[PDB]
């Protein structure tokens, strides 16, 4: 059927607005200024 | 009057009085034969 | 002639301060340390902004890049016809002379420099970005 | 570093080493041209780009040339 | 006739623009007195009006839908339904006066060029040498004509500055 | 020490062999052209008086006799004015009716098509309406023919050739010398006693004597024609006896300290004439009076030639606190020796006083006839507030230019010229904290209230209905000034102007001034105003503090104030100079000054202007400024969208012009943008091509062509950017007012 | 050399900024985490409280505005977290303060802090 | 006696020079090895304002 249901949207929202971004900036964040060995 | 001369052969100077004389012979030509729009 | 050795205990010009001095990177990295002789006291304006007053005898004044010593080096040299030297200090204490670097001034020609960066060539002759293509990285035609 | 190249092209009048606001260039001696003397750049890790030199070049074209290249505290002129 | 126009003597469009303008000024001339400067003007504008628009369906002009004159380019269709007073006598009009501009402007630098400082006399207009290349300049197009069949109006390539390639 | 004439006879024989030399005034350009660019170096350094000569003398001959040209050129302008009014105006005929027939003093001439600019302005009449005001301004000064103002335009002319003759004179026969500029003391004590209060006491008697029977007459309803002339007014005591009954005793009660007799004709009404709708006569009159004693007393301070008076340097010397160093040391020597820094302080001013003039002469209309002249409201207070900002970036530009040149650290060892420049770096870093303070807190409040109504939610916007920014200081100060002429005024009969509160003062039934309420949208416009004249100081600033060195370039003054970079490196160094700073301050002063006029064009036309009916005021927009200015959508289509539609259906009417300059404005501005955007090597190679393309013809020019300078393509930029949006605003402006005003 | 002037000069606010945990120099960088943590969340949850969406709906005004104060603290925390492990790579006495240890633990304690102070600021409008 | 007369007019050959394919002025030849010996003169100025150069003797031709 493929259908989500009717909360998915209240969760992924959230989630790939405001979790995702955060975790991705901050683990690119800590990689831009990582100091070579 | 050798230097008021030169003065006036300037290049601002004689500008002037050419697009002054261009433009009254338009403005007189379009006086004259008022609202031309073909030959 | 021998390259002279920087003394720390040497009077400074009377300043009364200003926001444009030294900053972290002094503390951190390297600073610039500027001394000459004065054959009197004399009005002159610093580099970072403001009038200082050059005492009779030696001075000595610190500053963050090697640009502002040249530039209190030209002022000094051109206008009260002084002879300015600078060193290079490390946190760690290293004093590195830079300027002028064999004791004689760069405009004029002194025998044991050895030329550096010179082209046998003229401009024209330089090859095509082509034929430096796929180097080790970014390479002009005109570095090889 | 920027790269600053020197050409033969130069006829030794010494007005890019009096421009350089960074003591970046230098005379040395030559044999070919009249003046004896020839511009060299000894202390490019201080150079910072201003291309004082190539304004200050009579030469056609310049003898002098500032390539910009990798950027550190000292090419950027960075008192911090 | 050309592209579905209909000339401008039979448009509708186009008598009903000539009273429409007419109308507006003629109201304008109703707030007036009959013997006053303001009146005398806008009778004049009212018979330019009148004139112009007689002259211009005169002229065998075609007009739109939207009553408005309009112009033939194509030298077939203007040599082919009398339409070459719009494009085509203007366009060799144009011509000759450029060419009469740019060729004495072309004979008095090459004149000025072979003296001690032709920048000063192209800062301070010699006026007589101006004046006579200016009233021979009427000659221009036979004149460009014989200096292109002999070769001096091009300069060759290698007295040419280019670029390093 | 002594105070005398020092003049130099015959120092340059007037001829004109140097007319035939251009270049000849600089070392550089007298040798004459090679390239383009020297033609535009020809322009660029005509006035640079210290770039000519480093004499001080020879700079100062000519800033004064280049004063005395442009003194020449201003007559010549105003002798224009007046002869229009007196030849190809209805100015007569407005006299008898100012209230329904539109001041005109320009018509065309019945060519192309052009006829149809001179519109129906009223009186049997057809010409441009003007708006200059010059209308109001002669009924205020009691003319009534077109001789008066004939004869005014002849004198301007007389007065013209006297300054041209002048200018002559002190340049070619008799030069003043270096020692007479220095007398500071002197020319202070005289432009403040001869000068302002010998001309504020002229015109007051004038406004005695000409303009208060004449205009006193105007309002009572009697004719222009059946009004005694001014000569018959100042030749018999009868009239004036019966129009003022003080004038009986003669100059009698002025010598015996019984002033309280002329109560009849000098007054502290206030308010507005309810006629006229402008000030009251009698009160510009004992205004001028009270100007003229006190700038006199001002003109006998300085000491010239004996013991008493001041002297400017002992009081600057005199002036040291504990926290400033030194103090004025050393400023009397900067100000009588630096003309740049002289005109840094005077332009200030000068600006300053202008937009001051713009506020004031809105909000207490002068001249009879004036408020109700919407037009001439709006583009007078709109003109004197563009001048001032021009000025004021003026000031700006010319103390760096000081800073540049005249400064000398010799001169300023401890002073506060030098201990600013010692902490300019915590003077610029706190200025833009500010500056980035006052953009959030203003533009974010704009931006949170139009994402608010677009989200569905008025609720949270920053309104009167919802979450309210209410000016309390200025509604307090507006009721101090409102209750003032009963408890700290008891000599004033009514307030200095209307707009603090009361009733409204209306003439042919349209409002003349009416009382301006300040709400949130009022606090956030002026929080706006605040943040932009923020940044066009901080621009300004920091052009002037670090034009001799920075922490970029250390050797910024050796390059001069006028340069474009110093080269690509250290990152990149475009900009640096303060020309630059003065360049992007003009865009910002522009930017600042364009949404001062425009609110001020939008609370006139919401809140001020509009018809009186019965039992009601209707404006001309409704007021909808409270309502609709507390965004940017608000801005955009209730004041520019719907203001616009009288310019662009303005064809085929008398205001048409004002829609084809509309639109030729916007070509301009955008055209700037060519030369903003882009850099000289380009069209250089280009140019490059083009020569070629002549070198083929054998029609390349000997004067090589150039493609313009850095800096000339800043300042063409610069220019036609205020040109474009200027003359935009200035033709928006116009069109609007004149149609629905 | 550089400018003095009373306001950075004077003894008084030598002592105050002394006296804050920041300089204490000396103490456990968790505590002093903690203390700014809790002075830090109990004037954060004010603004989200009286200015919020939810601001004029009662007995959820203070819910929402001290929910969203104790997200702004975590994301602080992070922010905290990301600025230590990228700040302290390599290499009077020295702060333990500005290590990769010490700043984790101020990080942590900052964490615990503010949410402590926005939890305290909530009961306290109760 | 090496290199062109003084006086005469040569046509610069270097493509890189701003006076590629122009007439200019022969000023000076230096008679010793130098490189560039030949100084020619021009009347119409670089973009660098400069009016005079210097080139080796295959770099003019005689026109």
């Amino acid at each position: 059927p493929f259908v989500p249901p009717s909360w998915a949207p209240s969760v992924f929202v959230p989630l790939t607005g405001l979790v995702l971004p955060a975790i991705a900036m901050a683990t690119l964040f800590v990689y831009i200024e990582k100091e070579a060995p | 009057m050798k230097d008021f001369t030169t003065y006036l052969s300037t290049a601002p100077v004689i500008a002037t009085i050419w697009f002054t004389f261009t433009a009254g012979l338009l403005i007189e030509i379009n006086r004259y034969f008022p609202d031309p729009l073909v030959f | 002639w021998t390259v002279p050795t920087l003394n720390p205990d040497t009077p400074s010009p009377i300043f009364g301060g200003s926001t444009g001095g030294l900053l972290r990177k002094a503390q951190t990295e390297e600073f610039y340390v500027i001394t000459w002789e004065a054959k009197k006291e004399q009005i002159f304006e610093m580099p970072t902004g403001g009038a200082a007053i050059m005492r009779q005898g030696p001075n000595l004044l610190k500053f963050g890049k090697k640009e502002q010593c040249l530039a209190l080096t030209t002022q000094l040299r051109n206008k009260f016809k002084l002879t300015p030297c600078f060193y290079r200090v490390f946190p760690d204490g290293k004093v590195q002379y830079l300027h002028p670097a064999d004791g004689v001034y760069p405009e004029k020609v002194n025998a044991g420099r050895v030329g550096a960066n010179q082209n046998m060539r003229r401009i024209g002759q330089n090859v095509n970005p082509i034929k430096v293509k796929f180097s080790g990285r970014m390479m002009s035609p005109a570095e090889i | 570093a920027h790269i600053v190249k020197i050409y033969d092209t130069c006829i030794g009048c010494t007005q890019c080493v009096r421009a350089c606001p960074l003591d970046v260039l230098e005379m040395v001696p030559w044999d070919g041209c009249k003046a004896s003397q020839m511009a060299s750049a000894p202390r490019t890790e201080d150079c910072v780009g201003c291309k004082r030199c190539e304004t200050a070049c009579p030469t056609d074209f310049l003898s002098v040339r500032v390539y910009l290249g990798s950027e550190s505290t000292r090419s950027m002129g960075l008192s911090y | 006739d050309i592209a579905g126009l209909t000339p401008c003597s039979e448009s509708k469009a186009y008598a009903k623009l000539e009273k429409k303008e007419l109308k507006t000024l003629e109201k304008r001339l109703k707030q007036y007195e009959a013997d006053s400067a303001p009146a005398v003007a806008l009778k004049a504008t009212m018979e330019r009006t009148k004139a112009r628009f007689a002259n211009y369906a005169k002229a065998g002009l075609l007009c739109g839908n939207d009553g408005l004159p309009h112009l033939i380019a194509d030298p077939g269709l203007a040599l082919k339904y009398g339409h070459a007073g719009e494009v085509f006598i203007p366009t060799f009009g144009f011509l000759y006066v450029a060419g009469y501009i740019g060729y004495v402007g072309r004979q008095y630098l090459i004149a000025v060029k072979g003296e001690a400082k032709p920048t000063d006399k192209e800062i301070i207009i010699d006026v007589p040498l101006a004046t006579k290349l200016a009233w021979q300049g009427a000659g221009w197009p036979l004149a460009a004509v014989q200096e292109l069949q002999r070769g001096t109006l091009l300069e060759k390539e290698e007295n040419i500055t280019v670029s390093p390639r | 020490k002594k105070v005398k004439i020092a003049v130099d006879r015959n120092p340059v024989e007037t001829s004109f062999e140097k007319w035939a030399k251009p270049g000849h005034f600089s070392r550089t350009l007298s040798k004459g052209p090679n390239t383009t660019t020297w033609i535009w170096n020809l322009h660029a350094d005509a006035h640079d008086f210290d770039s000519h000569t480093s004499d001080l003398e020879e700079i100062s001959r000519k800033v004064f006799s280049a004063h005395f040209g442009q003194l020449g050129i201003i007559f010549i302008w105003l002798s224009g004015m007046y002869f229009h009014g007196a030849r190809f105006s209805n100015y007569e005929a407005w006299l008898s009716d100012p209230t329904h027939i539109k001041p005109s003093a320009q018509v065309v001439w019945p060519i192309v098509g052009q006829e149809i600019l001179n519109g129906d302005v009223g009186g049997g009449f057809q010409g441009i309406q003007i708006t200059s005001g010059f209308f109001q301004l002669w009924r205020a000064s009691g003319i009534t023919s077109e001789l008066q103002l004939y004869t005014t335009a002849i004198g301007g002319l007389v007065m013209a050739a006297a300054m041209f003759f002048a200018g002559w004179f002190h340049y070619h026969k008799a030069a003043p010398k270096l020692e007479w500029f220095q007398n500071v003391e002197s020319m202070l004590n005289h432009h403040l006693g001869g000068l302002l209060g010998l001309g504020s006491l002229a015109w007051a008697g004038h406004q005695i004597h000409v303009s208060l029977p004449v205009n006193k007459l105007l309002d009572a309803g009697v004719d222009p024609k059946e009004i005694p002339l001014p000569h018959d007014l100042l030749l018999n005591r009868a009239i004036m006896a019966d129009l003022y009954p003080s004038f009986a005793k003669g100059i009698a009660p002025f010598f015996t300290l019984n002033w309280s007799e002329y109560s009849d004709f000098l007054t502290f009404k206030g308010g507005l004439n309810p006629v006229t709708g402008g000030l009251w006569l009698s009160d510009t009159a004992h205004h001028h009076v009270a100007i003229a004693v006190l700038f006199l007393v001002a003109g006998h301070m300085y000491r010239t030639n004996w013991g008493i008076g001041h002297s400017m340097k002992e009081i600057l010397e005199a002036h040291r606190g504990p926290f400033t160093g030194e103090g004025h040391v050393g400023l009397y020597e900067i100000l009588t020796t630096s003309w740049h820094a002289q005109l840094a302080i005077n332009l200030a001013l000068f600006g300053s006083l202008s937009i001051i003039v713009a506020h004031h002469m809105y909000a207490m209309p002068p001249y009879p006839y004036l408020a109700t002249d919407y037009g001439t409201q709006l583009s007078l207070f709109t003109h004197h507030t563009w001048i001032g900002g021009f000025c004021i970036v003026g000031a700006g530009a010319h103390a760096a230019i000081f800073m540049v040149r005249d400064y000398d650290p010799t001169n300023n060892y401890n002073n506060l010229l030098d201990r600013v420049i010692r902490h300019r770096d915590a003077i610029i870093s706190h200025l833009n904290w500010v500056c980035i303070f006052l953009g959030f807190h203003s533009f974010g409040l704009y931006i949170h209230n139009d994402t608010m109504s677009a989200l569905g939610r008025p609720q949270d916007m920053f309104s009167d209905t919802a979450i309210q920014l209410q000016p309390v200081f200025a509604q307090w100060i507006q009721n101090t000034h409102f209750l003032a002429p009963q408890l700290t005024a008891p000599n004033a009969l009514a307030a200095t102007s209307l707009t603090w509160g009361g009733d409204l003062v209306a003439v042919g039934g349209k409002v003349a001034m009416m009382p301006i309420s300040l709400g949130t949208s009022d606090f956030m416009v002026h929080h706006i105003h605040a943040f932009t004249i923020h940044v066009t100081v901080l621009i300004l600033l920091k052009g002037v503090l670090f034009a001799r060195s920075s922490r970029l370039i250390p050797d910024k003054a050796n390059l001069g104030f006028r340069f474009p970079c110093d080269g690509p490196g250290r990152g990149g160094t475009c900009q640096v100079s303060a020309w630059d700073h003065v360049f992007l301050g003009l865009f910002w002063m522009y930017n600042s000054l364009s949404i001062v006029i425009f609110h001020f064009s939008w609370k006139m036309q919401s809140d001020v202007w509009g018809t009186v009916t019965a039992s009601g005021v209707s404006h001309i927009t409704g007021g909808n400024f409270a309502q609709s200015a507390n965004t940017i959508n608000g801005w955009l289509r209730d004041f520019l969208w719907a203001q616009s539609s009288q310019v662009i259906q303005s064809y085929g009417s008398a205001l048409s012009a004002y829609g084809l300059i509309f639109l030729g404005a916007h070509f301009v501005w955008a055209f700037s943008l060519m030369f903003l955007f882009s850099g000289r090597g380009y069209w250089q190679e280009l140019i490059e091509s083009i020569v070629w393309a002549h070198n083929k013809l054998k029609v390349a020019p000997a004067i090589q062509p150039r493609a313009l300078s850095i800096t000339q393509g800043r300042a063409v930029g610069v220019a036609h950017y205020l040109l474009g949006g200027i003359a935009t605003t200035w033709s928006f402006f116009l069109a609007r007012i004149i149609s629905v005003g | 050399g550089m400018l003095e002037t009373p306001v950075t000069s004077a003894p008084i606010v030598a002592t105050y900024l002394s006296n804050l945990p920041a300089y204490r120099t000396g103490v456990a960088p968790v505590l002093r985490g903690v203390e700014i943590g809790l002075a830090h969340g109990f004037l954060l949850a004010g603004p989200f409280i009286k200015l919020g969406p939810l601001r004029n709906v009662p007995e959820t005004a203070e819910i929402a505005g001290s929910l969203s104060a104790a997200g702004l603290v975590l994301i602080l925390a992070l922010c905290l977290s990301i600025y230590g492990s990228a700040q302290f790579q390599s290499t009077v006495a020295r702060d333990p303060l500005f290590s990769a240890d010490g700043w984790s633990e101020f990080a942590a304690g900052f964490l615990v802090g503010g949410e402590a102070g926005v939890a305290w600021a909530y009961v306290c409008t109760q | 006696e090496v290199g062109p007369k003084r006086g005469s007019l040569v046509k610069i050959l270097r493509p890189e020079s701003y006076w590629f394919n122009q007439v200019g002025k022969v000023v000076s030849v230096d008679q010793s090895g130098v490189r560039y010996p030949v100084v020619v003169r021009f009347e119409n100025q670089n973009y660098a304002g400069v009016t005079t150069n210097n080139y080796a003797l295959d770099e003019v031709v005689a026109a």
